[PDB]
């Protein structure tokens, strides 16, 4: 889901070492909860 | 920013309203500076190799 | 007072 | 042997050269009566000084002839030490040297007047003059480190090293003894408790002596002072009158690091002491560290200790290590190292000579001594 | 519309916000006969206050609840009260809130009370508390200087640079016109008029509110009364008899200037208004010389101001200039700044509400008012 209006823009810092090695890759079901919670709260 | 992230995760996320109770080993280890902890241990150890000869 | 004057 | 008489803004303490303990030990204070005389024949002095003054203290506007490390009376300052050398100590200057000590950034009139006055008026055969904080570390056995001198005048932060003064390192600070007595009988008010006279004055430190303590956290002693009153102590004036304090014990000792509640702008004794040593070299700036040794009777607060280390930890880097030395005998390091220094044979090199001193006249003092 | 009180010592003025006057002034005395009722066509209360007591001062014990500033007796406080709202302004505390005055350096449960007292018995919708001596400055408009305030319990010197005052300079002195009155009646026994019970104590306010009168040069002065005449004034007692006071007409307000007349080592008052000044900022004293304000019933005698510009000129620095103020309604200049403060827009939101003084107690007047 997108914004209808363009809204305040957050900068972050990429992750310049591979993310496999991150805890970002695992796609653990509590983070698919935080997106459905998130859409509907 | 953070101030509605407080307000979103009570409201909605009762699990996350309250992790610094819960992690507080992370708060005392920044008081300490790794690298001149790392140094001065390392120096025990050329001092007594040392000794020994 | 209490300890000193009279107040 | 020689005398060590090290005179002070609270109290001066005097003896003999190789002793442990000052022989006499009493308030420094010059008191006349306010009062005309009704009984006769009863040989009433004109002033008292020392122990006679406090214990006539109710009669008598008590003087200190030293105020915030000048001499504002020099007409007082020898009844003193007349008193110190025939009534206490019972010993003539004639045979035996004498050693003073001075304060960190002395000005050079007094320094030529405590000489002048003394080889005139005492006559005494020799004299040394030295730093009261250079003293102190001798007393701890340590020739380097910084020492944080405080006491009933100004506090003073003299890094010394390889036993000379640092003249461009010492920071001055007015936080003295004097000043949280004044503190204490301002917040001691909001109670009930009315101490004005001078006399009452004495009263309040004796309550500050054996009742003010440091606590560690401010924020959480407010809150638990308030709350319980198992920090409340009783005290009992001469009188009999009983009175309680509850979270003055705290607040008082307090005024030390945080100048604001006197309204002074600048820093803590924790923050002047950081400041100081930064003021240092680089290469020398590990041997301090590890070196503080505190010094004077204002630093005998209980927890005085832990709250400081505490403190400046935070302020200095992480990788500096912070070893606060409180002796036991830190009330007397001054006396105590001025003895040590007095008993060593090679301090006979630089007395100052009666004999010489007539040659060269009261500007020798500058130049022989330093 | 607010009611401002300014509860005194010797005297309490009570009116309305906006007003240039107080709507009732009348001495804060609580009298009961100490005589046993002998007839029964009047009523013969229990006790009398105010204005009332004045007049039947002869059969009565007058009391004062107020001494040195600080409320001894709560059970004829509330007597005053009372009174004030009920007889003298003849309006209901439950619909208009309440404007207090507190003197500085007071004891904290001295005004714990008040608001208690004001939230439990009276009900009033909200409360203050504000120091009498920063509202004296606001009468002058002025918002920078040292105001000498002076009635019958406190003589408190408060250096007010901004709108709120500084807290660590405030000094405070036992001496007011309550304890001239007492030295007036010991010296007026030289003469041969012996004035001991409380009734004869208004006799002697009397005397010094219109014949005592503060001399430029004492020394000169006394010289000049040892020639007699040209300086002795009559008085008329209510009884009928006509006494003559001589040197006494400026002996007693010398005390003020000199306070070891009556045995008290603080010093006068010209010289806590230059100690009070010193304790400030290097840069503000220049403002402070220039805007001293006198207030209070005490410096209303007859040349008081130009006596306080001399003693101050010699202290200060003659660098320095000094510009005494004394505005000619200075006996009302407490109650003027209140008026002019509770009027403010502003000060509409400083209010203590009732809802909030139930949450926290009586110990929300601390942290709220100052
Ligand atoms: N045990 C104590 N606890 C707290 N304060 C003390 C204690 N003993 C002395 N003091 C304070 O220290 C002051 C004494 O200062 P002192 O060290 O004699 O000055 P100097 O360094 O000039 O000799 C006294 O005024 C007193 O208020
Ligand atoms: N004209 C005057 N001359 C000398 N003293 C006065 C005069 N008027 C009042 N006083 C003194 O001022 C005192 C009261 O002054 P004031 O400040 O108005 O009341 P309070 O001190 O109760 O606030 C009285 O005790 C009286 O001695
Ligand atoms: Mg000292
Ligand atoms: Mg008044």
């Amino acid at each position: 889901r997108r914004p209808t209006r363009r809204l305040k823009q957050m900068h972050w810092e990429k992750l310049n070492s591979g993310l496999e090695f991150t805890f970002w890759t695992g796609p653990s079901d509590e983070a698919n909860k935080i997106l459905e919670t998130l859409h509907t709260s | 920013l953070l101030h509605i992230l407080d307000i979103t995760i009570r409201k909605h996320f009762p699990q996350f309203d309250n992790f610094s109770p819960e992690l507080s080993t992370v708060t005392e280890a920044a008081k300490l500076n790794i690298e001149a902890i790392e140094q001065e241990c390392s120096e025990l150890i050329r001092g007594c190799q040392n000794l020994q000869i | 007072w209490x300890a000193x004057c009279p107040a | 042997a020689a005398l060590v008489v090290d005179n002070g803004s609270g109290m001066c303490k005097a003896g003999f050269a190789g002793d442990d303990a000052p022989r006499a030990v009493f308030p420094s204070i010059v008191g006349r009566p306010r009062h005309q005389g009704v009984m006769v024949g009863m040989g009433q002095k004109d002033s008292y000084v020392g122990d006679e003054a406090q214990s006539k203290r109710g009669i008598l506007t008590l003087k200190y002839p030293i105020e915030h490390g000048i001499v504002t009376n020099w007409d007082d300052m020898e009844k003193i030490w007349h008193h110190t050398f025939y009534n206490e100590l019972r010993v003539a200057p004639e045979e035996h040297p004498v050693l003073l000590t001075e304060a960190p950034l002395n000005p050079k009139a007094n320094r030529e007047k405590m000489t002048q006055i003394m080889f005139e008026t005492f006559n005494t055969p020799a004299m040394y003059v030295a730093i009261q904080a250079v003293l102190s570390l001798y007393a701890s056995g340590r020739t380097t480190g910084i020492v944080m001198d405080s006491g009933d005048g100004v506090t003073h932060t003299v890094p010394i090293y390889e036993g000379y003064a640092l003249p461009h390192a010492i920071l001055r600070l007015d936080l003295a003894g004097r000043d949280l007595t004044d503190y204490l009988m301002k917040i001691l008010t909001e109670r009930g408790y009315s101490f004005t006279t001078t006399a009452e004055r004495e009263i309040v430190r004796d309550i500050k002596e054996k009742l003010c303590y440091v606590a560690l956290d401010f924020e959480q002693e407010m809150a638990t002072a308030a709350s319980s009153s198992s920090l409340e102590k009783s005290y009992e004036l001469p009188d009999g009158q009983v009175i309680t304090i509850g979270n003055e014990r705290f607040r008082c000792p307090e005024a030390l690091f945080q100048p604001s509640f006197l309204g002074m702008e600048s820093a803590g004794i924790h923050e002047t002491t950081f400041n100081s040593i930064m003021k240092c070299d680089v290469d020398i700036r590990k041997d301090l560290y590890a070196n503080t040794v505190l010094s004077g009777g204002t630093t005998m607060y209980p927890g005085i200790a832990d709250r400081m280390q505490k403190e400046i930890t935070a302020l200095a880097p992480s990788t500096m290590k912070i070893k606060i030395i409180a002796p036991p005998e830190r009330k007397y390091s001054v006396w105590i190292g001025g003895s040590i220094l007095a008993s060593l044979s090679t301090f006979q090199q630089m007395w100052i000579s009666k004999q010489e001193y007539d040659e060269s006249g009261p500007s020798i003092v500058h130049r022989k001594c330093f």
